[PDB]
RNA sequence: GGGGCAGAAAAUUGGACGA
RNA sequence: CUUAAUGUCACGGUACCCAAUUUUCUGCCCC
């Protein structure tokens, strides 16, 4: 009776090269995939061997027949027999090294070639079958080969894949392994045929067809009877852009094309691609220029509508990666290659043992079915390797480097890019919590002759569990991660990369499958540690990248079924054990059999659950409130969508579980590995271990708290979510930032930055909420170090998200929940100066604004005070200061330039609104920053960083001196300013905030409360420097003399008698307003903080510039210190802070109260800046009216 | 030059730096793996348009990474394998498109060939010995012959004269070599010229040579390779250097550390094994006389012991203690009792299992005979049966008692020198020293193969020792630590006037270590790890292997009457390196003069019986309780042997 | 005299302690 | 053309581990 056999997998399966017998030895890969599918090569045919289906069935129907006790409907079964060479030899091609599962009795009769048993039969033991070739096909029953149902190309039903092998002690995976993972919705039947010539045991036959569920590392089921263009216009666009000399920002287009994937057609078709400035006629610097004279938001619509037939996520990938590769050659294409550690293990390795294992009879066994969704509360990420890589049959590329794709960290997506959550992964993640649930497991060995016994091997072998695939084919968010260097608080070179990670809320319907005698212990821990309960927030650590925060999810809607193999085995056989039909099971409440567990014990019930999982991660979720706006600068994301921002801020992109698919609304957070790095930092600079020389053997208090680059990391992060933005109504602030030149006084050649980060004001600040998790191994120490990182945080040193030196990000305090634990949560006059400078230059033609000189010579500090754990000798602290203004304060508020809605009158006429956040009026950080850092560099004569260089009214740069020049790398070295401030690869020591004034009178009154303004035209440096010899004049300063008053009598005779249109006319405040700011400072030497604080506060009569119309005297501010807070909080005494600014005054000169009018250019800085208010244009330019024009 | 020519001027000179001995082991292979930083950053930049020298280059510094990772036990590191295989296909690019002169050709040439010799060593089944001397003779006849100035070449002579090719225009500059070593000159005298005298004296050196060499030293394996060379075809020279051998190791293994040193350099089974073949076959000729050939069983004795236990016996300490368990799971780390000195009326029998022979071993004394003796057995299918009775245990605890029977039973079938009246006499007392497959054996219970044959603790008294130098030459009150539920096990033992000093009910961790040196008599549970992390149910969470060696002091000469279940077979069913990890071998290695451990999982009311039996503080009792009935009820022989003598008196 | 600037310079692969 | 039968736990193995999208900048100004 021929009988033919079909497969229907339902999970990805392998498949592996044929070779021969004697030639699996020779390829350790082959001996490795005996237990998979095999292929040919003719692009090739695939099939499955007979042999590998025969002992699949052999084994289906040695458990079967030992779950009924060896009784199969009346006829009796022996023991068979599993040993061979007792007479002659020629042993099988196949091994056994399993524990075969032998009887009670099985005492029927000594079978013979007349009567042999069922299970005899179908083992073709008393046959003329062979153990050499074949050379017939006389087999009692024959198990051919299954062939799959026009010679189809190798990669069209194959993709590599690269499984791995995770340490448990350790987090580190010692060795990996190649794997040729297959299709299974396409190529994922196959067809063969079964011949029983002995009727005798036809049943068994079929039952074990119906009972195998292991084949190929898959569950299956027994059913009885084009870019080569795209190539080319990559290239056009690479040369036409480097033609431009612009070819250093071709990757930030690969970048946005594959980021555009994530819109639709519409972006492109719609033309939706940001219009760059309303009125600046050149466009967008990347979307909005011309490509071979054609407008690039054209040019690619024109390549899209060439290439319909791809697909835009096809098409956005392949351009991308296109551009990628086009500009790794004429950057060489970065390739890597490991020289050790790379080990490809599979343990090839004759004890040939036989363990026959004997259940008691009448044990109750019973098959649970556990099915539920797994929902990712938090972003998900399964590691795969590169595209190009996952090629199967190009594989062994010996001693070959591979090429760098353009994503470095891919996610597992199936054919269709769909996210894939793999078998191999849930596997080892359910490995680890059985190992922690049980405490005591083995490292699995490979290529053991013999099974381990130990009690989680023991569980996993009797569990299986399906792959599973979300119903979202969706291009997933691409999260950026960046390396900070702690010498110098900057970016590690050469430690930018991707992480491609799914959107969080993803539903994955999970299956797990135990088929023992009763349901363990520590699974159900396990089971009910994954559940996401009321508060139980769920627990499966599951995926990769553990130690950022990615992979938490939280299984739910878990229901828990069984079968009673001892008596409902033909009801098992009959619906194939419900394998690929797991959905079905969740509407259900149902096939015959499969009652519900109604015995699955509670969270509160399981003693190993309290024993070692419960404690095992301990959550720590506080809330951090910003009263400044917060910003974590997503370029790439910015570079789309309508607004033309240069830096929006990261949104999360949340996927709504079970709800219609994605949610609309973004949602605002701070990184994950922002957080673990913040922490990081802080417990190493209180530890002393960062920048230490190597951490090859090293065991310090971060290495064990944080992990390293061989162990795990003990505490795992959370994302710093926002959850204050329904009571905000403008929840992203445009805030605008300019590069003032150090000489013309104005915007730079290149130099205007809009910033657009959150809200938040001291009123009104941002509730961020973020948990990070706790391993059960942390002595007091660790946790008093955490807890202190946790207070440093508090206290506002380490301020969230970017350009943390305006102030950006400043913590206001934090709330821990209550839920934490209970020992983690019980142990977390002003001076004045007295310095008078006369400034008697006159004080009975004149001059706009004059200038200042301070010398070409510069000390370079190449000693520079690393950002590392904090210097004993160094003091760090805070600085608390009040602002008053002696001339009213100008501070337009770019974000809406309608905000006195004066339009209606005159349209076209720009009207600005005074700067604030959620309606709390407020300083700008840049200013206050820009401000002090101009006048420490007058004062210390440090560079002229910010230069408007390349102008001619030849020798453009040689006019300025070449010593004064902008800073390069640290080689060279560093300025006072340059270290104190900072410059690029050295972020600076000193951070300032934004100032609110909650004081002084309200408004000034003159349209209302906004008096106009003249015109404010380009500065012109040709003035300055009339003639080319001249070298160059210094430092631009502007007065004190307020000419406001007559604006602000004249009025309207100026805001109707010139300039209708080019005006602006925004409000002001009035003199005498004060304002409050903290300027923040850390590892800080005694005269860098008395220098800081004689630019703060010189003393009486001298008062500083802020906002426009500086040459109008509009915006002279005056500040004083409250508090000089320190900690090495300490109050330093009052006493004209003594050894401090002291100390600055001695270290200053060479280059009782101190003289500061002795030194020359600090003489003629602090005449710029005097204020003579406490008490009482083209004839000027001709070559006859003054040739030498003087400061 | 270019910039490739510079890097490749510094890789050779972090090479050579690396290359001679002056440069300590400690950064050595720091300094090869900068060079080899240096020179695969050169390689990755330009791929194809590299350099032969660039290529021989990158094949050396494989070479020199690869010879300082040394064998990690059983099981040859995977970094070396790599590195060996990295370097062959980068010579192999070399030599496909070599553009040097004849000493470039020469050095890529000797390279490769040292290169296959490694892996020829490490990985044979890939790199055949066919294809091995078909490189090594393109190497000889392209001038690798100098053996004054190139080691290498001395290796690739030798390895020639392994193979069967004769070199006798080549020992006059092998012999001279001041580079060649004891064993390059006796290989040389053996295959050069087939010498047995020269080889002799030189082989003695080499010998000697041993006594200092750690054993991690690369001259180990080639030593016991010479041995097996010479066993392989029937010479008379092997028998003297491998007692040599013998010797030189152990006075080498007892100066190496414990904490790294051990576990993964006493990778030599196979020395211990045959130098135990070759006193056993010395002992075999016939003798004039019975004086040498019963004194060379004694040395077969110590054969035996010598390999067994060095681990326990040298067992802040806790910090060390947690990086040997570390070590134990393949992880990372950051006088003698004479053996004639045996009590009158006590037969000790030393064991030993032979891998190369296939054979076990039994070696006796009968104190008042003064007999040495030595018979041989099969031991494969023990072990199948063995693991059988393991696995069907872990799985099913109690219902594992026919398999029980089975294995006790096979045992003297398999081994019936037993009761074998002239191996060991009926009444003696009967002490064994199992090696690292009869530990977890119920020796004890062993059944002759008979009718109905008793058991071995029927007729002897049977007392268990992981070594010989665990045995080595107080208060009278009684002591009783008990945390059972006060349900069951409570009788009249609980309050008997047992002792006032540390007698507790629901007794913590923390009393059993105050005691006053007592015989300990402890009833609670115990489950077994698997490493050697067994842990005992005290209050407290409880006390542990670890812990018991940390912090118990009080038990030294105490006769502990532990009765907790799956004490003595806590370690698992295979075999790492022949040391014994239960709780009551712990505690005898602690001090105690004698503990009646468990085996396997035992009830309350057979620790009952053990614990009322205060007539002299066994066999005696198991005689009593039924365990001679394993052939009618199985279930009550497994509660009865599980409790094992362990000690010495 | 009927405004300019709207960013720029980078970093976008470095790895991965067994005696 | 597959396979070889009195022995295939490869569901026998988490692409795992490490590193803060950041450092620097006054929406500002005259021939
Ligand atoms: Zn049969
Ligand atoms: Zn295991
Ligand atoms: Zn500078």
């Amino acid at each position: 009776m021929n009988i033919t056999v079909e497969l229907t997998f339902f999970e990805p399966y392998r498949l592996v090269e044929w070779f021969d017998w004697d030639a699996r030895k020779k390829s350790h890969s082959a001996m490795r995939g005996q237990a998979f599918a095999q292929w040919t090569w003719k692009a090739g045919k695939s099939f499955i061997t007979g042999t590998l289906v025969r002992s699949a069935v052999i084994k289906a129907v040695e458990e079967l027949l030992s779950l009924n006790n060896g009784k199969w409907e009346g006829v009796p079964c022996c023991n068979g027999s599993f040993q061979t060479d007792e007479s002659k030899g020629k042993k099988p091609s196949f091994l056994r090294k399993r524990h075969t599962l032998q009887w009670q009795a099985n005492n029927k009769n000594i079978c013979d070639k007349e009567e042999a048993c069922p299970f005899c039969i179908l083992l073709g033991r008393f046959d003329n079958a062979g153990k050499v070739h074949e050379r017939n096909k006389d087999y009692d029953i024959h198990f051919s080969n299954f062939d799959l149902d026009n010679d189809l190309r190798l990669v069209d039903i194959a993709s590599g894949r690269i499984l791995n092998r995770v340490d448990f002690d350790t987090g580190k995976a010692k060795d990996y392994f190649r794997t040729w993972e297959a299709d299974y919705e396409t190529y994922g039947t196959y067809t063969g045929r079964i011949t029983l010539r002995n009727e005798h045991a036809k049943k068994l036959l079929l039952a074990s067809l119906g009972f195998v569920d292991k084949l190929c590392g898959a569950l299956c089921r027994i059913e009885v009877i084009h870019n080569d263009e795209l190539r080319k216009q990559a290239e056009v666009i690479v040369e036409a852009f480097k033609q431009n000399d612009k070819l250093e920002k071709i990757r930030i287009l690969a970048d946005a094309i594959r980021t555009l994937r994530l819109h639709g057609e519409g972006v492109i078709e719609k033309d939706e691609l940001p219009d760059g400035k309303e009125e600046r006629d050149k466009g967008h610097h990347l979307w909005d220029i011309k490509v071979q004279g054609t407008a690039l938001r054209t040019k690619l619509k024109e390549l899209w509508q060439s290439n319909k037939d791809i697909g835009w996520r096809k098409f956005t990938e392949m351009l991308g990666s296109n551009l990628y590769l086009i500009y790794k050659k004429e950057t060489g294409v970065s390739t890597r290659f490991r020289i050790l550690g790379d080990t490809e293990y599979y343990s090839k390795a004759g004890s040939d043992l036989f363990i026959p294992v004997t259940p008691p009879e009448g044990i109750e066994t019973k098959e649970w079915i556990i099915v539920g969704r797994l929902k990712a509360a938090t972003p998900f990420y399964f590691g795969v390797q590169q595209p190009s890589d996952s090629i199967p049959g190009k594989e062994k590329k010996e001693d070959s480097l591979v090429i760098n794709e353009h994503a470095s960290f891919n996610i597992l997506l199936d054919k269709e890019n769909r996210y894939r959550i793999p078998r191999s992964a849930l596997r080892g993640a359910l490995r680890r919590d059985l190992r922690t649930a049980f405490g005591s497991g083995c490292n699995v060995s490979l290529g053991g002759q013999i099974l381990c016994n130990c009690k989680v091997c023991i569980e996993m072998r009797r569990i299986t569990l399906k792959d599973s695939v979300s119903d979202f084919s969706e291009p997933p968010e691409i999260r950026y991660r960046i390396a900070k260097n702690p010498g110098t608080a900057t970016v590690e070179d050469g430690s930018l990369f991707d992480i491609e990670v799914g959107p969080e809320g993803l539903t994955f319907p999970f299956v797990l499958r135990y088929r023992g005698h009763k349901f363990p212990e520590q699974l159900s821990s396990v089971i009910r540690y994954w559940e996401e309960n009321d508060g139980k927030n769920g627990m499966a650590w599951l995926g990769g990248l553990d130690s950022t925060g990615k992979g938490r999810f939280a299984l739910k809607d878990i229901k828990i079924f069984e079968w009673d193999l001892n008596q409902k085995i033909n009801e098992y056989i009959k619906e194939r054990g419900m394998r690929g039909k797991e959905k079905e099971l969740l509407e259900m409440g149902l096939p015959d059999g499969l009652i519900p567990y109604k015995f699955f014990e509670e969270r509160e019930c399981l003693f190993p659950y309290k024993e070692n999982l419960k404690p095992q991660w301990s959550e720590v979720q506080y809330t951090i409130e910003v009263g400044s706006p917060l910003l974590t600068a997503d370029t790439i994301s910015a570079l789309t969508e309508p607004g033309n921002r240069a830096a929006i801020a990261y949104k999360k992109r949340v996927y709504n579980d079970g709800n219609n698919a994605i949610e609309p609304e973004p949602r605002f957070a701070v990184k994950s590995e922002t957080h673990r790095g913040i922490f990081r930092t802080a417990v190493g600079r209180r530890t002393g271990d960062l920048g230490k020389e190597d951490h090859e053997d090293c065991t310090c208090d971060m290495c064990i708290i944080f992990g390293n680059e061989h162990e795990s990391s003990k505490i795992r992060f959370e994302d710093l979510e926002l959850i204050n933005g329904n009571e905000f109504e403008k929840l992203e602030k445009h805030i605008d930032h300019v590069a003032i030149d150090r000489f013309t006084g104005g915007a730079l050649d290149k130099a205007k930055f809009d910033t657009y980060p959150l809200a938040g004001s001291p009123k009104k600040p941002l509730k961020l909420k973020g948990r990070f998790w706790i391993k059960k191994g942390f002595s007091g120490d660790h946790k008093l170090l955490i807890t202190t990182a946790l207070s440093d945080i508090r206290d506002g040193l380490y301020p969230l998200g970017s350009k943390g030196g305006v102030g950006y990000g400043w913590v206001a305090g934090i709330s821990i929940d209550d839920n934490v634990p209970d020992d983690f949560k019980e142990m977390i006059g002003p001076i004045n100066n007295d310095y008078v400078h006369p400034g008697h230059q006159s004080p009975k033609i004149y001059y706009p604004h004059y200038f200042l000189d301070s010398g070409s010579k510069v000390y370079r500090e190449k000693d520079i005070i690393t950002h590392e754990e904090f210097t004993e000798e160094l003091l760090s602290g805070k600085i608390n200061c009040k602002l008053e203004t002696l001339t009213p304060l100008i501070i337009p508020d770019t974000s809406d330039e309608n905000g006195l809605k004066l339009q209606g009158n005159k349209p076209g006429h720009k009207n600005y609104k005074f700067f604030n956040i959620n309606g709390e009026l407020m300083i700008p950080g840049s200013e206050l920053r820009g401000m002090l850092r101009t006048h420490f560099e007058a004062l210390t004569k440090s560079c002229f960083a910010i230069f408007g260089e390349d102008s001619t009214l030849k020798t453009l740069g040689g006019k300025l001196d070449k010593a004064l020049h902008p800073c390069t790398g640290l080689s060279d070295g560093l300025c006072p300013g340059c270290h104190l401030f900072g410059t690029t690869d050295y972020k600076g020591r000193v951070k300032f905030g934004f100032a609110k004034y909650e004081n002084g009178p309200e408004w000034l009154i003159t349209p209302e409360r906004s008096l106009t303004l003249g015109v404010l035209e380009s500065p012109r440096p040709a003035f300055s420097i009339p003639d080319d010899e001249s070298e160059i004049p210094g430092r631009k300063f502007y007065l004190h003399h307020n000419g406001w008053r007559i604006i602000r009598q004249k009025q309207l005779e100026i805001r109707e008698t010139v300039q209708p249109e080019r005006n602006v006319t925004t409000e002001v405040m009035d003199k005498g307003n004060v304002f409050s700011f903290d300027v923040r400072f850390e590892n800080l030497r005694e005269w860098e903080l008395g220098l800081l604080l004689q630019s703060l506060d010189p003393g009486k009569n001298i008062a500083h510039k802020l906002g426009k119309g500086k040459p109008y005297g509009f915006g002279s501010v005056k500040i004083k210190i409250d508090s000089l807070h320190t900690f090495k909080i300490k109050r330093v005494p009052q006493s004209d802070i003594r050894e401090y600014i002291n100390k600055g005054y001695q270290k200053l000169i060479e280059w009782v109260l101190p003289q500061w009018h002795v030194i020359p250019h600090i003489d003629k800085l602090y005449k710029l800046l005097w204020v003579p208010f406490l008490n009482d244009y083209k004839k000027l330019g001709d070559k006859d009216n003054l040739p030498y024009k003087t400061r | 030059p270019t910039r490739e020519d510079i890097d490749r001027k510094e890789a050779e000179r972090l090479l050579d730096e690396a290359f001679n001995p002056r440069t300590k082991p400690v950064d050595r292979k720091k300094i090869i793996n900068s060079a080899l930083k240096i020179l695969i950053g050169l390689y990755k930049e330009k791929k194809d348009d590299l350099t032969s020298a660039s290529f021989i280059s990158i094949a050396r510094a494989y070479y020199l990474v690869s010879i300082t990772i040394l064998p990690k036990g059983t099981t040859i590191p995977e970094k070396k394998k790599e590195a060996l295989r990295k370097g062959i296909e980068f010579i192999d690019r070399a030599i496909n498109k070599f553009n040097g002169s004849i000493l470039d050709s020469q050095r890529a040439f000797r390279i490769k060939s040292v290169l296959s010799i490694e892996f020829n060593r490490i990985d044979r089944e890939k790199c055949d010995n066919i294809k091995l001397k078909n490189l090594l003779n393109e190497a000889v006849d392209k001038g690798c012959t100098d053996f004054d100035t190139y080691e290498w070449d001395i290796q690739i002579a030798i390895r020639l004269c392994e193979l069967g090719v004769d070199m006798e225009g080549h020992f006059d500059n092998l012999i001279k070599s001041n580079k060649a070593n004891d064993l390059q000159k006796a290989k040389a005298y053996y295959f050069i010229k087939k010498d047995d005298h020269k080889a002799k004296e030189h082989m003695d050196k080499c010998t000697a040579s041993l006594k200092y060499t750690p054993c991690s030293h690369r001259l180990w394996d080639e030593t016991v390779g010479f041995i097996e060379r010479l066993k392989g075809d029937s010479s008379t020279l092997w028998r003297d250097f491998a007692i040599k051998t013998y010797r030189s190791c152990r006075v080498q293994e007892k100066e190496t550390g414990t904490l790294r040193l051990r576990w993964y350099w006493s990778r030599h089974r196979v020395l211990y094994d045959m130098a135990f073949l070759a006193v056993k076959e010395q002992a075999d000729d016939e003798e004039p006389d019975v004086n040498v050939k019963q004194a060379k069983i004694k040395k077969l004795a110590e054969i035996s012991d010598s390999l067994k236990s060095r681990f326990s016996l040298r067992l802040e300490f806790k910090k060390f203690l947690d990086k040997c368990v570390t070590a134990y799971q393949d992880g990372y780390v950051i006088k003698l009792l004479e053996l004639t000195q045996v009590p009158e009326g006590w037969v000790v029998v030393h064991f030993y299992l032979n891998k190369l022979e296939g054979m076990g071993n039994a070696i006796v004394f009968d104190k008042c005979a003064n007999s040495w003796q030595y018979k041989e057995f099969q031991y494969k299918e023990l072990f199948e049966v063995f693991l059988t009775w393991q696995a069907n245990y872990n799985l099913y605890k109690e219902n594992a008692a026919e398999h029980l029977v089975t294995l006790c039973k096979k045992i003297g079938e398999t081994m019936p020198f037993l009761f074998c009246d002239n191996f060991i006499p009926n009444g003696k007392d009967v002490l064994f020293v199992p090696h690292d497959f009869l530990h977890r054996l119920p020796l004890h219970g062993s059944i002759e193969n008979k009718t109905n044959g008793k058991l071995f603790l029927e007729n002897h008294s049977c007392c268990y020792l992981p070594a010989w130098s665990f045995a080595s030459e107080t208060s009278d009150e009684y002591v009783l630590l008990k945390n059972f539920d006060q349900g069951h096990f409570e009788t009249l033992q609980n309050n008997q006037i047992w002792g006032t000093q540390s007698v507790k009910d629901g007794a913590s961790s923390d009393d059993l270590e105050n005691i006053r040196n007592n015989p300990r008599l402890l009833t609670i549970l115990c489950h077994g790890e698997a490493p050697f992390r067994s842990m005992l149910k005290l209050a407290n969470g409880g006390i542990t292997y670890l812990e018991i060696l940390n912090s118990v002091k009080g038990l030294k000469g105490s006769q502990v009457i532990l009765g907790a279940c799956e004490t003595d077979l806590v370690p698992p069913l295979s075999d790492v390196m022949d040391e014994h990890y239960s709780v009551a071998t712990a505690l005898l290695l602690i001090g105690a003069a004698g503990v009646v451990g468990t085996m396997w999982k035992v009830r309350s009311n057979k620790t009952k019986s053990l614990i009322e039996w205060k007539l002299e503080n066994l066999n005696e009792w198991q005689k009593e309780t039924g365990g001679a009935a394993y052939k009618d009820h199985p279930p009550t022989f497994y509660r009865s042997i599980a409790f094992r003598s362990i000690g010495f008196p």
